[PDB]
């Protein structure tokens, strides 16, 4: 007959079955948030067992199925997760060795104890909140003389069992594992091999590094003071002067940073108990945003179904922030809203994840995600961005159009997220670059510490408190590597962010920086973020991107323009200071 | 009449003829078909589309002259964890006819090898179940839709509609209509009667 013609038919056969076992997997999880029991936990495992054990069976008889024989250019890109063996794609003796190992990982990390102490915001709050040399020191090198010693014979064994998974799927190592999301095997023409994917991110990291030489001048020179036989103003900055455990949340070290302290910055707590807002709202304001842009209105569910209260501490639950999709038109957000400062700019960050899974909500189980890895997260963080503002707060019900702002209320707002935005980029660069050497085979297996301080010395910036050796291990304790996540999801994140901003707010009849855009009243700057969120995953994300910023290749210079007043009075401030950091330089 | 200003009907279009007009229209044969599907479907039932309802289930004519009745149902048949009572086919090896049952029912062959009933490769079941439940969104919700069909033939119809009756008044010359007979007269009392049957 026709192969493509029976290729459309195994997918309504899966589409219609896949979606009731996710969803009783999904429900079962919700009744666990709201009421930690030890009923709703085996409801999850029962339901959890239908979908793996019937996801192992569609799997091999896909495989008859060419992939070569799909003229829809739709088909291909979704027997491409369909058709994967998973971490069983080895033989049966090394399946439960490669499963033990990030087990015994995940356990180490979550009961890792300083005598006691707990981990989150256990020694977070110790590197962040301490102002002293013999206090925050002994808290960072027992950390990686106790838990990285554990970790050690676990983090080698981690590499070779996953470069032969990788290449048992027809890929080259456990980096290029994931190039394959952001390579284009689709719609031909607009291609993008996984070779580019090397260049590029090399390319555009060398223009935006005058940025943060400038940043990384002021940061040194005003903690100067309060060390001054430690931190040299031609010098560098050890691995525990960083405000975090390894060098990721740079944001507690505003407080001890202040431009100007005779400019308050902008606080949105005390416009709300005059208002009175009940504490169920928020979401309320939240909805006429998106109508003001031109994105459709939400669905009726959602005020029905998700839980949008705080129960206390009287009711056990676990509202984090993640955003959960059930499918079949159900959407709901596990969150605690309460009357604070950060839960205004966290509702409206999570809504534009939610708002993403009501776009496709028409296509079938298999187009319910976004394009790769780093593209789902980066639509909330436009929608953060630009309620972030605070000349767009003061033209609403919050805030008073009595508080004064100028040129110097600007300063403290870019500084701000000049450390948590671009202030985590070099070490996203530098973090994910140096594994795929080593998944690959361009580092020894005697030689994983020595070229991880070279590394930090070129990119970050980061030298060593503590001489250490060769036993030790840094990348293994962390929250992403122990649960077996990818990272370079993140350095797309931060550069997606400016570039989807600068498309709303050029077509808004807004030019200049973008430290005061305000997107309201703008109905074209909102049919177009519409365009690449109905398509999902049936186009590839270099076409999806030309609709909105107007090229295939990811770009700096937006990244350039939101911090142009910020990188303006660095340079007339930071003359006392050596611009960049030493390498030959140690504090010990 | 009574049908129209309800006002417990979610949809209540009419196609072909007037939905006014039909009151006192007469009709030979009024049909009545009953069937709950999807809350997203319900757009493909129209005398003019297709879809995987109109081309193997319940097939209308391009040129249906009558009505398309639907309401909510969401708090009647529809239960919490999956439905389980409701099936329809979704593919088949040929075309159905407007105005036809499904009656066969047999494995649908994508392949070229025969099924013989039992399912296995190339041999796809059609009967898939739906997903009425009350947390959903709009499109999963069920809709008892009632599909009204009017066709007229040369036999005499005996369905026609009320007739709206006024009052009687006499004393006057004024212009009258008793069944039929349509004179202008005084309307005066008589003392003779007439047939119980004329």
């Amino acid at each position: 007959s026709t192969i493509e013609e029976q290729a459309k038919t195994f997918l309504d056969k899966f589409n219609h079955e896949a979606e009731d076992l996710f969803y009783q997997s999904s429900l079962a999880s919700w009744n666990y948030n709201t009421n930690i029991t030890e009923e709703n936990v085996q409801n999850m495992n029962n339901a959890g067992d239908k979908w793996s054990a019937f996801l192992k069976e569609q799997s091999t008889l896909a495989q008859m199925y060419p992939l070569q024989e799909i003229q829809n250019l739709t088909v291909k890109l979704q027997l491409q997760a369909l058709q994967q063996n998973g971490s069983s794609v080895l033989s049966e003796d090394k399946s439960k060795r490669l499963n033990t190992i990030l087990n015994t990982m995940s356990t180490i990390y979550s009961t890792g104890k300083v005598c006691c102490l707990l981990l989150e915001p256990g020694l977070n709050e110790i590197m962040a909140n301490s102002l002293d040399y013999n206090e925050r020191l002994w808290a960072w090198e027992s950390w990686r003389s106790e838990v990285g010693k554990q970790l050690r014979p676990l983090y080698e064994e981690y590499v070779v069992l996953k470069n032969e998974m990788a290449r048992a799927n027809h890929y080259e190592d456990y980096g290029d594992y994931w190039r394959g999301d952001y390579e284009v095997n689709g719609v031909d023409g607009y291609d993008y091999s996984r070779g580019q994917l090397i260049e590029d991110v090399e390319h555009t990291f060398e223009e935006i590094k005058p940025l943060y030489e400038h940043l990384h001048a002021y940061v040194r020179a005003k903690l100067m003071n309060a060390y001054p036989s430690y931190i040299s103003p031609i010098g560098c900055l050890p691995a525990h002067l960083l405000g975090d455990m390894w060098g990721r949340f740079w944001t507690n070290l505003y407080s001890l940073t202040v431009p100007f302290g005779q400019k308050p910055n902008i606080d949105v707590t005390d416009a709300m108990v005059d208002q009175a807002w009940d504490a169920q709202r928020i979401f309320k304001e939240a909805e006429k945003f998106f109508v003001s842009v031109g994105l459709p209105n939400m669905t009726q569910g959602f005020w029905e179904n998700s839980m949008l209260t705080d129960p206390g501490n009287v009711q056990k639950a676990v509202c984090h922030p993640t955003a959960w999709d059930l499918g079949k038109g159900d959407f709901r957000i596990l969150m605690c809203t309460k009357v604070t400062m950060d839960d205004f700019l966290t509702a409206h960050h999570e809504m534009g994840h939610i708002q993403y899974d009501m776009a496709y909500a028409a296509q079938p189980f298999l187009l319910r995600n976004g394009a790769n890895e780093g593209f789902h997260e980066a639509v909330g963080e436009i929608m953060s961005l630009s309620a972030a503002t605070p000349k767009h707060l003061k033209s609403i019900g919050l805030l008073s159009p009595d508080f004064q702002e100028d040129n110097e209320t600007e300063i403290n707002f870019l500084l701000k997220q000049a450390l948590t935005i671009v202030g985590t980029l070099p070490f996203t660069y530098m973090l994910e670059k140096w594994r795929w050497m080593v998944f690959k085979g361009e580092i020894p297996k005697d030689q994983w510490m020595k070229k991880w301080w070279e590394m930090k010395r070129e990119i970050v910036g980061v030298v060593e408190p503590v001489p250490h050796d060769e036993t030790y291990c840094d990348p293994a304790s962390l929250f992403h590597v122990s649960n077996d996540y990818s990272f370079i999801r993140y350095y797309t994140r931060t550069l997606y962010q400016f570039q989807f901003q600068e498309a709303l707010c050029q077509a808004a009849k807004h030019e200049g920086p973008l430290h005061k855009c305000d997107i309201s009243n703008s109905t074209e700057a909102g049919q177009k973020l519409f365009n690449m969120l109905r398509l999902g995953k049936s186009e590839p994300w270099t076409l999806a991107l030309e609709n909105v910023v107007g090229a295939k290749n990811m770009n700096v210079r937006p990244l350039l323009n939101y911090f142009e007043p910020l990188f303006t009075w660095l340079k007339d401030q930071n003359k006392n200071s050596f611009v960049g950091w030493s390498t030959d330089w140690s504090p010990y | 009449s009574v049908l129209y200003n309800s006002a417990s009907f979610s949809t209540f279009k009419c196609y072909g003829v007037s939905p006014t007009k039909l009151n006192d229209l007469c009709f030979t044969n009024v049909y009545a078909d009953s069937f709950v599907i999807r809350g997203d479907e319900v757009r493909q039932i129209a005398p003019g589309q297709t879809g995987k309802i109109a081309d193997y289930n319940y097939k209308l004519p391009d040129d249906f002259t009558g009505c398309v009745i639907a309401w909510n149902s969401n708090n009647l048949d529809s239960k919490v964890g999956g439905n389980y009572n409701y099936l329809y086919r979704l593919f088949r090896k040929s075309n159905l006819k407007p105005f036809e049952r499904d009656i066969s029912t047999e494995i649908y062959q994508a392949g070229s090898t025969p099924c013989n009933g039992v399912e296995g490769f190339n041999c796809y079941f059609p009967l898939q179940s739906y997903g009425f439940q009350p947390t959903n969104g709009v499109g999963y919700q069920p809709y008892r839709v009632v599909v009204l069909s009017f066709e007229l033939l040369h036999a005499p119809a005996t369905v026609c509609g009320p007739k709206k009756s006024t009052n009687l008044v006499k004393n006057k010359c004024v212009n009258f209509n008793f069944n039929g007979l349509t004179g202008t007269g005084v309307l005066t009392e008589s003392n003779k009667k007439f047939l119980p049957f004329q």
